[PDB]
C-alpha cells in the first residue's frame, strides 16, 4: 500500500548495486507497460506480468515485486 | 475629551508634548510647493512667533 | 469489591444552566465520562438555525439596504446569533417586516407554527425614517455546523444568499470530580457536570439527546460481540 | 508608506552601491529615524521610517523636540534640535525621576552626549530633556506593547508584518496595546472625521448627514465594499447615533481595520502555550473551529480583472450573448448586452462577459469540413476569446462598470467597449493561512481543530489558538508572554483599592485600580506595566463564577484536555494575544502546471501565478540531482518536460494514450545557443563519431 | 595537510562538522596543475599551466625519444583559475569569464570532449554520473525460463 | 479516480535555497484538503524548512526511469544520514526531543510517587500510572518478559544464579522508571534496553546506531514511533512559558550594585585625570565582562530542573545558554557601530525589560547582524557555485585501485602520563575511511585491510596502543580514470561503500558550501589596530580556497641556519643565514 | 440529522489473548470519545478476582529472606501478583499452598478451595533447595480495577502477613489509536482502533462485550432523563 512495501535492502542484496537496480527496474517497467499497450497484438518478445496483478496499478510496482521475488535475472551486453 | 474610546492607561510619566500631525511630512511639503492659503497662514504664524520658515513658495 | 449502581442527580442553578451529579463512579473514571458527555453535547446535538435568507431590493450579501445604519454582511453576522427551534423536517420560511424609524429586534420576526424565536431581545438592525426591510428567513433542522458554501442549491434565485448556521444550542459543558464520603481505599469520585445551553431547550433535554447518541453507539459496539 | 524615507532612486544611493557603513544605525538617529522598522530583504537599512516626533527643517534636515532645562528646573518650553545642536549639548532621558516640583529627584542621571556616548553626569549639568520615551520609535513600532522586553530583530519582524495584516469583517480594537493607537488611525485619512462640529440628523450605511451649529448641511459619503490597491475591502462602518453631539475632529465613521475610531488590525484570541500532539511543531499554529463558525478571522477580498473590445485589422470584436459552440446552460447568467448579472455566483472557468473575436485564420481540414457539414456551424467565423474566471477563484459579482466609445466617456485609442467586473469572496481561515502576533511571532496554520478537541479551562472555555512555547526562548521575545498575561487581566477586570502596596499605590494614583471586565488597557511603548503590577493583578482578578478566580498567581491555569479528557499534568500558560491575519494568503499561493503558456524567444514554459507558469528548476537543483546520481530524472526535467518542441507533445500523447514515454530529443535553448554563437562569426559545428551531425 | 587543517579549524570554530575527504577532493582538484621550466627538450612552452597527467605523458614520450625531460614545479592555484583553465570550454563558458574563453576557444580551434557534467546538462544528454554511466545503461533484461514456465 | 491514480507514483518536493543534497526528496503523495502541502515533521529540518510561510515546489517524475530513481535513490526513508558528516539529520529536535527528555529523565525536583516498588510488567506499571499513585519517572523494579535484550551494562551484573543461567534471552528485573520502559517499547525488540537520560545527543547516537545496524524500513518505522510518542509526551510534558517560569537570579541585584559601586569609584578616579579615557574604557569593559560571566554563573546556579525553559534548553531541544543568559541574566556587553564596545553594558534583562537607550545600543548590534547574515548568505552561495565548478567532473569510476600508498593520519594524540588518548577530531578525519594496509603490534593483525573504520575498530586500535594509522584517502589515489571507490572511502550518505558512479565532487562542494550561512562569524574587535588580525569566518575560507596570499603574511625560512634582526629606522628587516 | 454511515465493530485476532478491534467509520469527533471511554471502562470496570495479601510461615515483614528458596521475598511477591484466580464468594477467602523437599513449585501445586479456580498452572512461583519448608496462605478476594498495596491493621494480628498488589481487571493493557478515513468524499471520519490485551483466563471479545454493556448501563442514566430524538440507522 505504498512505495516502502518492497524492502529496499532485499533488492540491493539481490543485485549488489543501486544504479544498476534502478535502470534494471525501469527497463522492466517499460517492458511491462509496453506489454499492456500491445492492444492484443501478441508480440512474442514482450513479457506480461509475472506476479499476480491488481486491476489498476503502475507497472513499476510489478517490476519491483517481480525482482523482490527473485525469479528474474539479467546479463550485461 | 470624549474623542477616543475608553482605554485604561499604564503610563507612569506625563507627556508635555502631544504627537504632531502624522501627515505633516506630505501635506506641509506640498502646501509649501503650492503656496496655498494654509502655507501662507503657516508662514505668517511662524513670523509672528519668530520661528524660522521659508518666505518663498515652491 | 463493592458494586454500586451509578445514579444521576439533577440540580438547577439557572433556567438554562444546571449541574448533574454521578456519585458512585469508579476511581479514575469520572474524568473520561465527563469528557465523552462534553464532546457529545458540544458537537452532535440536534437543533435549528437560519440557513438562508432573502431581502427585497438586494441581490448579493456585499451590498447595503437603503435605510439601515449597517451593511448586509453585518446583518448576516447578526442572523447567525439568532437561535430558533423547528420541529418540521422540511425548511420553513419565516417573515421579517419593519417600516419607519425604530430598532428592529428578533421579536419583530413573524414565525409560522412550529417555529419560535427564543432570544427575542437580539438587535438585528436600526431603521431610519426611510428604512425598508422585508426579509424571508429560512430555518432548517440539523446538527453541528455547516458553512454557507454547503447551503447553495438554487442559482436562478438571484436574491437568495445562503448563510452559515450554528445548529447546536449548547454554550459550554464543564465537568469536575470530587471524593466520595464513603470509606474505602478505592476512593470513588462523584462527577459534577455543569451544562449551560442557549434558550432553545433545557439542558436536561440536551443531555438526554447526548446520552441517547452515546448509548446507541456503545450498544452498536456491544451487539456485534456475543 | 507616507512616513518612510528612501535612500534609493535617482540622485541617491543605489542598493548595489550600498555598504555596511550607510546601513548602520547612527547615534544621531535618536528621535529622527526609527532604528527598528525597515524592510528585512536585500535592502535592509537602506529604507527607514521617520520617528514619531520627527519634524522637518525649512532647510530640510530632520528635527526632533526636546524640553529645555534651566538650572535643573525643567520648564514648559520645547526646542526642536537638528542632528547638529544635539552634539554641543547634553541630553537627558524622559525616564529620569522628578520630585514634587520640576527639580530632578536624583542628582545622578543617565545621559547621552556628543558621539552618542552614554556616560552619565550627576547634578544640574544637563540642558535638554526628551519630551517622551517614545521619541526614538516610529508610528508602526510604537504600536507594540511590551517592546522593551522584545529583541530588536523580532521587533523589526513585528513592525514589518503589521503593515501586511488585512482588515477583517468586523474588527475589534486590541485588548492590550499602546494608547497611541487612536492617533495612528485618526490621522489616517480613510477614517471619516467631522469637518465642522454639529449634530447628527440621519444615519445610514451609505451616508452620514450632520446639521452643523452654523446651520450648514454636509453629508459624509461612506465607501462600502470598494477595492483597495491590494484587493482587500475598504468598507466603513458607522458608530455615531441618530442624534448625538459631534465636535470637530470627532470620528464619525470607522475606516477599515478600526473599531470606534480606535485602530484594530486583528483579533483577540485565547492562547495556550503548550505543544499539542505535534500539530504546532516548528512555529506553526493550531486554532479552533470557533474562529470559523463565529466568523472571527475572515476578510472580504474583491478581485478586479477587465477586458476591452478593440477594432483591429480584421474587424472590431463585440461584447454579446451568442457565444459560439457552447451549451445554453453556460450562458444562463448573462444579460442581453453580454454582461453577467450583479450577484451571480461564479466559479473557475465560468463566463463573465461575452466577447467574440471577429475573425481568425480559416484553414479547415477535410475532417473538420465534413464534421461541420454533419452538424452545421454558425456562418460568422468567430473565436471564443471572451473573459473567463481564472483557475481556483470563486466569488460573487458585486459590481460591473461598462465604458463605451460611442458615449461621452473617454477611451484609449483603438478600443470601443471596456467592461470591468468586480468579484468578491469572503475568504475564511483555513490550512496554510499565515498568522502572526505583534512581537514577530508568525506561522502558517496546520490544523483547524473542532471546538471540543481544544484544551478547555476550568469552566469549559476552550482556547482559541494553541502555540508552541519552544519559540520564545530561542527567538528571544518574552514580551508576548507579558502581553498574554495583561490580555487575561484586561478580560476579567481587577479591583485593587486600599491594598497598601507599592504597585497598588502606583495603580491608584495612575487610575488603573478600578477596571471593569473587558475594558482595553494601554501600555505605552516604554512606560508599560511592570512585572510586579502584572503579578499583583493576577493575585486580585475579579471572580467570574463560584467566587473563584481561574488563573493562579503564577500566571498559569489548570488546563484540561479535549481529546483525552484527563487533565494535562501541570498548569499551562493562558492569555489573550492579539493575533493578526497576514496577506500572504493560501488561496492565491497555490499554483500548479501541467501544460500552459510557453515563452516566445525560447521554448521554455513561462512563469507567474496569473499566467499558469511552471516553477523554476534552478542551478542548485541540477547540482542536487547530479549528487543523487539520478541521470534520468534530471535529463527528463531538462529535456522532456521543457524546451523540447518535438518532445512535449509526444510525451503528452504517450501519457494520454497510455503507452511509454518516448526518448528525449535536444532542448531548443541549446539550438538557440548554437544560432547565437554562429552569428558572432564563431564556426560552431556539432560533429558525431562518424562525421558532422 | 596545511590546507585541510586550516579549513577544518575554521569550520570547527562554530560547531559545523565537515568530513575531511570533502575538503581533500577539492584540494586534489586544486594541486593538479604543474608549472614547468627549462622546457627546451620537451618541445612545449616553458612557464605556463600544464596538466599533471599530460606533463607525465610528455615526459614518458620524450624519454622514449632519448631527450632529457623538462623540469616542473607544482602550482597551488585558486578554484576560479582552475575552473577557467579546463579542457572542456563549455564548462568554462558557463562560468564567469564567458567572453575570454569563447574567444580563446575560437582562436585555438579547440573542440571539447563531452566528458563532464555541465557540458552534458547543456546539451540535454544523460550526465555520466550514477545511472548515466555506460556500464549501467548497457543491461539487457529477460525473465528466467522457470518464470515463463510458471505462467 | 485521482485518488486511485496518484498512489504508487512518487513526487519530488523541493525548497528554493536547496543548499545541499537533501533539498530534493521523493515522497509518496496523499490527498488532503486545504490548500497547503502536508509534510512530515521528521524531515522538515533537512529542508531547513520552518512552517512560517515557507513555500516548497513539487516536481513530478514523469517517465518510468524518473519515478524509479525517485523511488530508489530519492525516497525520504533512505536519506537518514546527511552526507556532510554522516550524522543523522532526519531526527529533528524542536518538540520530540523535549518529549523524550521528559519521558526518560530522572526524578530530580519532581515529587516521585510510588518510588521503589516492584512491578510485574510494564502493563501493570501503566495501570498504576493511569490510577495516579505512580509518577512517570520513579525508580522502580519492573520485570520484563522473555526476549527483551538487557542493557549493555546489565549483561555481566546478571541476577546472581546458583545453577548456570543466561540473562541474554531470559526475563530480568531492572531498576528503571516507567518512562524508560515505554521508550524501549518504542525502539525495536532486538535493540538493547537503553537505560539513561536520552536528551538530544544520546538520541542522535541511538538513531545513528539504528541506521547503521538495521534495514531502512525498520529505521523508518522506529523514527516514526519516536516521532509519535515524542509528540504525545511533549503535549503532557509540562512545558509552557509563563513569565514566572523565566526567573532572574536574586543575587544579580547585589552583584550589579557592587560592580556599579566600584565603577563609580573608578569614575571619580578618572575625573581627577589620573587615568586616560582609553585605559579606563579597557579596564571597564574587562570588569563588566567579568560581571556578566559571574551573573551568568549565578543564573546557572539559580534555576531548577523543573522549569520548562531549562527543560527545553538542557535537553538539546531549542535554544542555547547565551539566549537564556540574556533573557534571565543581564544582556552583557553589546557592540557599537564599526565594531567597538561601549563601556556601559546593558544591565537589564529582557524579562525585566530594557530602558530606552539600552534598547538603542541593542538595535546597533541587531541591524548589523541582519546585514551581516544577508551578505554572508550571498557570499556563501558564490563560494558554493565556484566550488561546484572546480570540484565537478570527478566521479567514482573504478571498483578498486592496485595501489597501496596512503596517508599517515594520526589516531592517538595528546596522551597523558600512563595512558593513551585518541584524537579529538577522529570522527571527522579518520572515520569513514579505509586502511591502506594491515596493522600489527604483536605479529597479529588487529584490523584487516580494506575495511571501514567505525567506533569499535578505532577503540580496539587505540586500546592496543597504536599512535598513527595509514588511511587510504583520495589524495594518494592514482588511477587510470577518476578515483576508485575503495580509495575514496565509504559514502557518508548511505553508510556503506560508495557505489561506482556516485558524483562525489558535487556532494563535496555542497557539503563545504552548506554551512557557509551557518558560520555567522565576524571579527568582534580589531584592538585599535588594523592588519594585526587575520581574516575570520567565510572570508578566511574563500581566501584559503582561492589560494591567495592572506592579509597577514607569515614568511617561512627556506633552510635552517642563523637568523638575526636588522632594525632599520625607515623599515624593519630580518636576515636569516642558512648553514652548510 | 441522520448518520451517513452506520458503524460496525470488527475483530482481528493474532493470538489467543492478543486482539485488535477496528471500528468502521464514525462521525467526526466520535473516535476519541469511544476510544478513551472504552479504554477506561475496559481497564477499570470488568469484575474479577486477584490475590490481596499473602502470609509466609516463619518470616518477618522487615526480613526479606525466605528459607529454602533462592530468590528474595520481592520476587515471590511479584510472582504471586502475576497469578490469575477467579472467585465467586464475594468475601476474602484463603487459599493454601504447600511443598516439601527440593524441586520446582508451580501454580499446579496449589490446592484450590471450592469457588476459587486457577487458570494458568504452568507459571513458576518459587524454587526449592535442601529442606522445603514452604507454607503460604494467600488471600483471594474479588475486586474491580487495580488497587495498590493496602494496610488495614493486618501485620499487628500476624506479623507474617504482608500486602500485595492486585490486578483485579481481566485485561492487562489497552492501547487505542484513531486514524482518519475517507468515505463519500469526506476525510474527517474517525476510524477508531482499540487494541486490548487480556489474561488468558478471559477472552478479549467477552471483555469488550462487558465493557460495552457497562457503558450502555452507565450512559442509560443520561438517556432516562427525557425522551428525545436523534438520527440513527
Ligand atoms: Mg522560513
Ligand atoms: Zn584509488
Amino acid at each position: 500500500e505504498g512505495i516502502i512495501n518492497p524492502p529496499i535492502d532485499e533488492l540491493l542484496e539481490a543485485t549488489d548495486s543501486k544504479y544498476s537496480l534502478v535502470i534494471y527496474a525501469a527497463k522492466r517497467a517499460r517492458q511491462i507497460n509496453a506489454y499492456y499497450s500491445q492492444l492484443g497484438e501478441g508480440l512474442l518478445e514482450y513479457v506480461g506480468p509475472l506476479v499476480d496483478t491488481h486491476v489498476h496499478e503502475k507497472p513499476l510496482s510489478i517490476a519491483l515485486r517481480e525482482i523482490n521475488a527473485g525469479l528474474l535475472t539479467s546479463e550485461a551486453i | 475629551a470624549s474623542t477616543a474610546p475608553l482605554r485604561i492607561s499604564f503610563a507612569k510619566i506625563k507627556e508635555p508634548l502631544e504627537v504632531p500631525n502624522l501627515l505633516a511630512l506630505q501635506t506641509e511639503s506640498f502646501d509649501w510647493l503650492l503656496g496655498n492659503d494654509a502655507w501662507k497662514a503657516r508662514v505668517e504664524s511662524a513670523l509672528e512667533s519668530g520661528q524660522d520658515v521659508p518666505t518663498k513658495s515652491g | 469489591l463493592i458494586a454500586q449502581r451509578p445514579s444521576l442527580t439533577e440540580e438547577v442553578v439557572d433556567e438554562f444552566r444546571s449541574r448533574f451529579v454521578i456519585e458512585p463512579l469508579e476511581p479514575g473514571f469520572g474524568y473520561t465520562l465527563g469528557n465523552s458527555l462534553r464532546r457529545t453535547l458540544l458537537s452532535s446535538i440536534p437543533g435549528a438555525a437560519v440557513t438562508s435568507i432573502r431581502i427585497d431590493g438586494v441581490l448579493h450579501e456585499f451590498t447595503t439596504v437603503p435605510g439601515v445604519k449597517e451593511d448586509v454582511t453585518d446583518l448576516i453576522l447578526n442572523i447567525k446569533q439568532l437561535v430558533v427551534s423547528s420541529e418540521h423536517d422540511e425548511p420553513v420560511v419565516m417573515y421579517l417586516r419593519k417600516q419607519g424609524p425604530g430598532l428592529v429586534t428578533a421579536a419583530d420576526i413573524a414565525p409560522p407554527a412550529g417555529v419560535e424565536v427564543h432570544n427575542p431581545d437580539l438587535v438585528l438592525a436600526t431603521l431610519n425614517g426611510k428604512g425598508k426591510l422585508e426579509m424571508e428567513l429560512t430555518v432548517e433542522r440539523g446538527r453541528g455546523y455547516v458553512s454557507a458554501v454547503q447551503n447553495k442549491q438554487v442559482g436562478q434565485e438571484i436574491g437568495r444568499i445562503p448563510v452559515d448556521s450554528i445548529y447546536s444550542p449548547v454554550l459550554k459543558v464543564t465537568y469536575k470530580v470530587e471524593a466520595t464520603r464513603v470509606e474505602q481505599r478505592t476512593d470513588f469520585d462523584k462527577l459534577i457536570v455543569d451544562v449551560e445551553t442557549k434558550q432553545a431547550m433545557r439542558p436536561r433535554d440536551a443531555m438526554a439527546s447526548a446520552g441517547k447518541t452515546l448509548v446507541e453507539l456503545f450498544g452498536l459496539a456491544r451487539e456485534l460481540n456475543i | 508608506h507616507k512616513r518612510r524615507l528612501n535612500a534609493l532612486g535617482p540622485g541617491g544611493l543605489s542598493r548595489e552601491r550600498a555598504g555596511f557603513e550607510v546601513r548602520d544605525v547612527h547615534p544621531s538617529h535618536y528621535g529622527r529615524m526609527c532604528p527598528i522598522e525597515t524592510p528585512e530583504g536585500p535592502n535592509i537599512g537602506l529604507i527607514g521610517s521617520l520617528a514619531s516626533y520627527g519634524r522637518i527643517n525649512p532647510f530640510g534636515f530632520i528635527e526632533t523636540p526636546y524640553r529645555k532645562v534651566v538650572e535643573g528646573q525643567v520648564t514648559d518650553d520645547v526646542d526642536y534640535l537638528t542632528a547638529d545642536e544635539e552634539d554641543r549639548f547634553v541630553i537627558a532621558q524622559a525616564n529620569a525621576a522628578l520630585g514634587d516640583d520640576m527639580r530632578f529627584a536624583e542628582a545622578r542621571v543617565l545621559v547621552r552626549r556628543r558621539g552618542g556616548e552614554v556616560d552619565y553626569v550627576p547634578g544640574d549639568d544637563v540642558d535638554y530633556m526628551d519630551v517622551s520615551p517614545r521619541q526614538m520609535v516610529s508610528v508602526a513600532t510604537a504600536m507594540i506593547p511590551f517592546l522593551e522586553h522584545d529583541d530588536a530583530n523580532r521587533a523589526l519582524m513585528g513592525a514589518n508584518m503589521m503593515r501586511q495584516a488585512v482588515p477583517l469583517i468586523k474588527s475589534e480594537s486590541p485588548l492590550v496595546g499602546t494608547g497611541m493607537e487612536y492617533r495612528s488611525a485618526a490621522d489616517a485619512g480613510d477614517v471619516v472625521k467631522a469637518e465642522k462640529a454639529g449634530v447628527v440628523q440621519e444615519v445610514s450605511a451609505d451616508y452620514i448627514t450632520t446639521t452643523n451649529d452654523d446651520g450648514t448641511y454636509i453629508t459624509y459619503r461612506l465607501a462600502k465594499f470598494s477595492r483597495s490597491n491590494q484587493g482587500t475591502s475598504v468598507n466603513q462602518k458607522v458608530i455615531v447615533a441618530e442624534g448625538d453631539r459631534i465636535i470637530e475632529g470627532q470620528v464619525l465613521a470607522d475606516g477599515p481595520a478600526t473599531e470606534n475610531g480606535e485602530m484594530a488590525l486583528g483579533k483577540n484570541l485565547l492562547v495556550a502555550f503548550m505543544p499539542w500532539e505535534g500539530h504546532n511543531y516548528e512555529d506553526a499554529i493550531i486554532l479552533s473551529q470557533r474562529l470559523v463558525q463565529d466568523d472571527v478571522l475572515s476578510s472580504i477580498h474583491i478581485e478586479e480583472h477587465e477586458v476591452d473590445a478593440r477594432d483591429t485589422k480584421l474587424g472590431p470584436e463585440e461584447i454579446t450573448r451568442d457565444i459560439p459552440n457552447v451549451s445554453e446552460e453556460v450562458l444562463a447568467d448573462l444579460d442581453e448586452r453580454g454582461i453577467i448579472r450583479i450577484g451571480a455566483e461564479v466559479v473557475a472557468g465560468d463566463i463573465l462577459v461575452g466577447k467574440v473575436t471577429p475573425k481568425g485564420e480559416t484553414e479547415l481540414t477535410p475532417e473538420e469540413r465534413l464534421l461541420r457539414a454533419i452538424f452545421g456551424e454558425k456562418a460568422r467565423e468567430v473565436r471564443d476569446t471572451s473573459l473567463k474566471v481564472p483557475h481556483g477563484e470563486i466569488g460573487k459579482v458585486i459590481g460591473v462598470r461598462v465604458f463605451d466609445r460611442e458615449e461621452g466617456d473617454e477611451l484609449p485609442p483603438g478600443v470601443n467597449q471596456l467592461v470591468r467586473v468586480y468579484v468578491a469572496q469572503k475568504r475564511k481561515i483555513t490550512d496554510g493561512d499565515k498568522l502572526a502576533g505583534r512581537h514577530g511571532n508568525k506561522g502558517v496554520i496546520s490544523k483547524i481543530n473542532p471546538i471540543e478537541d481544544m484544551p478547555f479551562l476550568e469552566d469549559g472555555t476552550p482556547v482559541d489558538i494553541i502555540l508552541n512555547p519552544l519559540a520564545v526562548p530561542s527567538r528571544m521575545n518574552p514580551g508576548q508572554v507579558l502581553e498574554i498575561h495583561l490580555g487575561w487581566l484586561a478580560s476579567r477586570g481587577w479591583d485593587v483599592s486600599g491594598l497598601a502596596e507599592e504597585w497598588a499605590q502606583r495603580l491608584q494614583v495612575i487610575g488603573a485600580d478600578k477596571v471593569e471586565p473587558g475594558t482595553n488597557v494601554a501600555t505605552p511603548v516604554f512606560d508599560g506595566a511592570r512585572e510586579d503590577e502584572l503579578a499583583g493583578l493576577l493575585q486580585h482578578t475579579i471572580p467570574n463564577r463560584d467566587g473563584e478566580r481561574m488563573v493562579l498567581p503564577s500566571g498559569k491555569a489548570r488546563l484540561f484536555d479535549g481529546r483525552s479528557g484527563e487533565p494535562f499534568p501541570e498548569p499551562i500558560s493562558v492569555g489573550y494575544m492579539y493575533i493578526l491575519k497576514l496577506h500572504h494568503l493560501v488561496d492565491d499561493k497555490l499554483h500548479a502546471r501541467s501544460t500552459g503558456p510557453y515563452s516566445m524567444i525560447t521554448q521554455q514554459p513561462l512563469g507567474g501565478k496569473a499566467q499558469f507558469g511552471g516553477q523554476r528548476f534552478g542551478e542548485m537543483e541540477v547540482w542536487a540531482l547530479e549528487a543523487y546520481g539520478a541521470a534520468y530524472a534530471l535529463q527528463e526535467l531538462l529535456t522532456i518536460k521543457s524546451d523540447d518542441v518535438t518532445g512535449r507533445v509526444k510525451v503528452y500523447e504517450a501519457i494520454v494514450k497510455g503507452e511509454n514515454i518516448p526518448e528525449p530529443g535536444i532542448p531548443e535553448s541549446f539550438k538557440v545557443l548554437i544560432k547565437e554563437m554562429q552569428s558572432l562569426c564563431l564556426n560552431v559545428e556539432v560533429l558525431s563519431s562518424d562525421g558532422m551531425s | 595537510v596545511h590546507l585541510v587543517g586550516e579549513v577544518q579549524k575554521v569550520y570547527n570554530s562554530q560547531g559545523v562538522s565537515i568530513h575531511d575527504k570533502h575538503i581533500e577532493i577539492i584540494i586534489r582538484q586544486m594541486l593538479r596543475r604543474v608549472t614547468i621550466i627549462e622546457s627546451g627538450d620537451a618541445e612545449l612552452l616553458p612557464g605556463e599551466l600544464v596538466e599533471r597527467t599530460k606533463f607525465e605523458t610528455e615526459n614518458r614520450r620524450v624519454v622514449q625519444e632519448g631527450g632529457h625531460p623538462a623540469s616542473g614545479r607544482p602550482q597551488l592555484m585558486g578554484i576560479t583559475k582552475a575552473s577557467l583553465a579546463t579542457e572542456s570550454w563549455l564548462s568554462a563558458a558557463s562560468f564567469q569569464e564567458t567572453t575570454r574563453v569563447l574567444t580563446d576557444a575560437a582562436i585555438n580551434a579547440k573542440s571539447d570532449s563531452l566528458i563532464g557534467l555541465k557540458e552534458n546538462v547543456i546539451i540535454g544528454k544523460l550526465i555520466p554520473a550514477g545511472t548515466g554511466l555506460s556500464r549501467y545503461r548497457n543491461i539487457r533484461v529477460e525473465p528466467t525460463e522457470e518464470a515463463k514456465a510458471a505462467m | 479516480v485521482l485518488e486511485e491514480v496518484i498512489a504508487e507514483h512518487p513526487v519530488l518536493l523541493n525548497r528554493a535555497p536547496t543548499l545541499h543534497r537533501l533539498g530534493i526528496q521523493a515522497f509518496e503523495p496523499q490527498l488532503v484538503e486545504g490548500k497547503a502541502i502536508q509534510i512530515h515533521p521528521l524531515v522538515c529540518t533537512a529542508f531547513n524548512a520552518d512552517f512560517d510561510g515557507d513555500q516548497m515546489a513539487v516536481h513530478l517524475p514523469l517517465s518510468a526511469e524518473a519515478q524509479a530513481e525517485a523511488r530508489i535513490l530519492m525516497l525520504s526513508s533512505n536519506n537518514i544520514l546527511k552526507p556532510a558528516d554522516g550524522r543523522p539529520v532526519t531526527m529533528p529536535t524542536q518538540d520530540m526531543v523535549l518529549g523524550l527528555f521528559f519521558l526518560t529523565t530522572d526524578s530530580e525536583g519532581r515529587s516521585p510517587k510510588g518510588e521503589g516498588r516492584a512491578f510485574g510488567s510494564s502493563a501493570e506499571a501503566i495501570m498504576a500510572f493511569d490510577a495516579g499513585d505512580l509518577t512517570l519517572q520513579a525508580k522502580i523494579d519492573i520485570r520484563f518478559p522473555v526476549g527483551t535484550i538487557p542493557p549493555r551494562g546489565f549483561e555481566p551484573p546478571a541476577r546472581e544464579e546458583g545453577e548456570p543461567e543466561w540473562q541474554q534471552g531470559d526475563t530480568f528485573t531492572l531498576k528503571t522508571t516507567l518512562g524508560r520502559a515505554l521508550f524501549n517499547e518504542l525502539l525495536p525488540e532486538d535493540y538493547p534496553f537503553v537505560d539513561y537520560e536520552v536528551g538530544k545527543k544520546q538520541l542522535s547516537e541511538i538513531v545513528n546506531d539504528l541506521a547503521e545496524r538495521y534495514p531502512k524500513v525498520i529505521v523508518a518505522a522506529t523514527l516514526d514511533n519516536l516521532k509519535a510518542a515524542g509528540f504525545f509526551w511533549a503535549t503532557r510534558s509540562g512545558v509552557t512559558v509563563a513569565i514566572s517560569d523565566i526567573v532572574v537570579p536574586d543575587a544579580k541585584k547585589e552583584i550589579v550594585k557592587g560592580y556599579e559601586g566600584q565603577d563609580e569609584k573608578v569614575q571619580k578616579q578618572y575625573e581627577r585625570g589620573l587615568i586616560t579615557k582609553e585605559e579606563r574604557t579597557q579596564e571597564l569593559i574587562a570588569i563588566w565582562t567579568k560581571a556578566t560571566n559571574e551573573v551568568a554563573e549565578a543564573m546557572n546556579d539559580n534555576f531548577p530542573k523543573t522549569n520548562p525553559v531549562s527543560m527545553m534548553v538542557n535537553s538539546g531541544a531549542r535554544g542555547n545558554m547565551m539566549q537564556m543568559r540574556q533573557i534571565a541574566g543581564m544582556r552583557g556587553l553589546v557592540s557599537n557601530a564599526k565594531n567597538e564596545t561601549i563601556p556601559r553594558p546593558i544591565k537589564a534583562s529582557f524579562r525585566e525589560g530594557l530602558s530606552v537607550l539600552e534598547y538603542f545600543i541593542s538595535t546597533h548590534g541587531a541591524r548589523k547582524g541582519l546585514a551581516d547574515t544577508a551578505l554572508r548568505t550571498a557570499d556563501s552561495g558564490y563560494l558554493t557555485r565556484r566550488l561546484v565548478d572546480v570540484s565537478q567532473d570527478v566521479i567514482i569510476r573504478e571498483e578498486d585501485c592496485g595501489t597501496e600508498r596512503g596517508l599517515k593520519l594520526p589516531i592517538a594524540t595528546r596522551d597523558a602520563d600512563g595512558t593513551l588518548r585518541k584524537a579529538e577530531d577522529v570522527e571527522t578525519s579518520v572515520y569513514a575511511r579505509m586502511l591502506a594496509e594491515d596493522v600489527v603490534i604483536d605479529g597479529k593483525v588487529i584490523a584487516p585491510a580494506n575495511v571501514d573504520l567505525g567506533d569499535v575498530l578505532i577503540d580496539a586500535l587505540v586500546a592496543h596502543g597504536v599512535e598513527e594509522v595509514k588511511t587510504r584517502s583520495i589524495l594518494t589515489c592514482e588511477s587510470q580514470v577518476g578515483t576508485c571507490a575503495m580509495c575514496y572511502g565509504r559514502s557518508l550518505a548511505t553508510g556503506k561503500l560508495v557505489d561506482i558512479g556516485e558524483a562525489v565532487g558535487i556532494i563535496a562542494a555542497q557539503s563545504i558550501g552548506e554551512p557557509g550561512t551557518q558560520l555567522t562569524m565576524r571579527t568582534f574587535h580589531t584592538g585599535g589596530v588594523a592588519g594585526d588580525d587575520i581574516t575570520q569566518g567565510l572570508p578566511r575560507v574563500v581566501e584559503l580556497f582561492e589560494a591567495r596570499t592572506p592579509k597577514g603574511v607569515a614568511p617561512i625560512s627556506e633552510a635552517s641556519g642563523r637568523v638575526r634582526i636588522e632594525e632599520t629606522e625607515k623599515t624593519k628587516k630580518i636576515v636569516v643565514t642558512p648553514d652548510d
